[PDB]
């Protein structure tokens, strides 16, 4: 039950939660890329230290 | 009980007042009981997700009003201190459950908004169909003692024709160490008992004479006997059984009988002592299920409010409690107190231009 | 529950129904929704009536 405007004002409404959504895959992504720089780093890591020490 | 639940968009500040009394939004003119909603503040999560878990919200509203209407009907199927006519005041967790609903706590501790919405409903479906296996067992294992409390009554339900006579009768009544003879307990009733002290020495041939001895006499059958050769019990029960002479071969056995009747009374003291345990685990039960019952309620009403209104949380609501009889001059008040809220499209039916669900007894 | 704008036209000269025959007037009033659960039970609601 909307006017010619308030249409326009809950498709606001729908286009925030779209930004919230988009907030929240940013917020998960920025979690993740945390993750998984320490993930990455941890297996690199071991690689590289197994390596320095099989050689010594 | 019936009870009421209205929510607004809220678009002025002084709808906190309004919530509680205000006198153009007044309901019964400030008559009805009005006391706005502990009204809490829950992420949005979700709105493509959301529609979908309102309707198996719903869906899970309706299971746990059966579960709570279950425990209520299984409590007053106790019918000892708890029933649907008498003493059926029982307490919201110790306090009034009109006290509790217009006092109604919420809690972040137990469910935290933090989590997903569906992450609270469906740890609210886990603990209640808990308690509702325990439910289930319960009813079982209980209902299964007053049961075995009920057919011992069967097994003391009778005339003496059914009924054992542990407590009548004595060992010495038949002969033992028999040396051919056996004491055929030949119940007749008390229109044949002056009959066969008489006919006895007839009715059958290598007997004991004189075995005109009574035992017993009861209101339906005279309890009696007589002795007689192994075989011949064949030929005296086809003679007596035409002169009115029931034949019911009783045995009798201390032991056995005072075991069942030890075996009785243990089964009353034990009843009684998980009985009152059990109204007490019933009450608990019964009490955690409300109270997640209305925060579930409460929690269903803001997802159709939040559906409704706007991204902002901005919204107001509030519990009420109608009058008798004149909540149909309020359904069209509140009619055009909430008609202006949408001012456009919403026949009606069942999408009103206001928010509400019905809570009853 | 859906608010998003309407594409609104009208068919003059209404064609009879492919199946029937029925020469009645007809028009599309058309919105846009991006809800899965929607797109769902509003089309199976439309295919009911």
């Amino acid at each position: 039950a909307l006017s010619d405007a308030d249409v326009q004002k809950q498709i606001k409404h729908m286009m925030a939660f779209i930004e919230q959504e988009a907030n929240e895959k940013a917020e998960e992504i920025d979690a993740k890329a945390e993750e998984e720089f320490n993930i990455e780093k941890g297996r690199l890591v071991q690689t590289q230290r197994l390596k320095i020490m099989e050689y010594y | 009980t019936e009870f009421w639940l209205i929510s607004a968009p809220g678009e002025k500040t002084c709808q906190q007042t309004w919530e509680k009394l205000h006198a153009a939004t007044t309901k019964n003119n400030n008559l009805a009981v009005s006391s706005k909603f502990n009204i809490p503040d829950l992420k949005v999560g979700t709105l493509d997700v959301l529609v979908g878990l309102s309707d198996e919200l719903a869906k899970l509203d309706a299971f746990v009003e059966g579960v709570v209407k279950k425990v209520a009907q299984y409590m007053a199927d106790v019918l000892e201190d708890s029933k649907d006519k008498v003493q059926e005041n029982l307490l919201a967790s110790g306090v009034d459950l009109v006290t509790y609903i217009t006092r109604f706590q919420w809690d972040m501790a137990k469910y935290p908004i933090k989590q997903s919405l569906k992450n609270i409903s469906e740890i609210i479906a886990k603990g209640v169909t808990q308690i509702d296996n325990d439910l289930k067992s319960r009813a079982s294992a209980y209902n299964n003692l007053k049961g075995n409390l009920q057919n011992l009554e069967r097994k003391n339900a009778g005339s003496l024709l059914t009924r054992s006579l542990a407590e009548i009768v004595k060992k010495d009544d038949f002969v033992l160490d028999s040396e051919y003879l056996v004491t055929l307990l030949v119940v007749v009733p008390k229109l044949n008992h002056n009959d066969w002290i008489k006919q006895y020495e007839t009715l059958a041939e290598m007997v004991v004479p004189r075995s005109s001895n009574v035992l017993s006499e009861d209101q339906d059958s005279y309890l009696c006997n007589v002795t007689l050769f192994r075989k011949a019990v064949d030929d005296f029960r086809h003679k007596a059984r035409e002169n009115k002479f029931i034949v019911r071969d009783f045995q009798y056995n201390e032991e056995e009988m005072k075991a069942d009747k030890e075996e009785m009374t243990r089964l009353s003291t034990d009843k009684k002592k998980q009985f009152g345990p059990l109204v007490r685990w019933l009450k608990v039960n019964f009490s955690e299920a409300f109270i997640a019952w209305i925060h579930i309620k409460a929690l269903r009403v803001f997802v159709e409010s939040v559906l409704r209104y706007g991204l902002p949380v901005n919204f107001q609501a509030m519990l009420l409690q109608p009058n008798k009889k004149s909540v149909k001059k309020l359904r069209e008040v509140l009619h055009e107190l909430y008609k202006h809220l949408d001012s456009s499209a919403a026949s009606q039916q069942e999408y009103y231009p206001y928010v509400y669900y019905k809570i009853d007894c | 529950r859906g608010n998003v704008f309407l594409r609104q036209a009208e068919i003059e000269n209404p064609l009879e129904d492919p199946v029937t025959g029925d020469y009645v007037h007809k028009s599309v009033f058309i919105i846009f929704f991006q809800g899965d659960q929607l797109k769902n039970r509003v089309k199976k609601i439309c295919e009911g009536f």
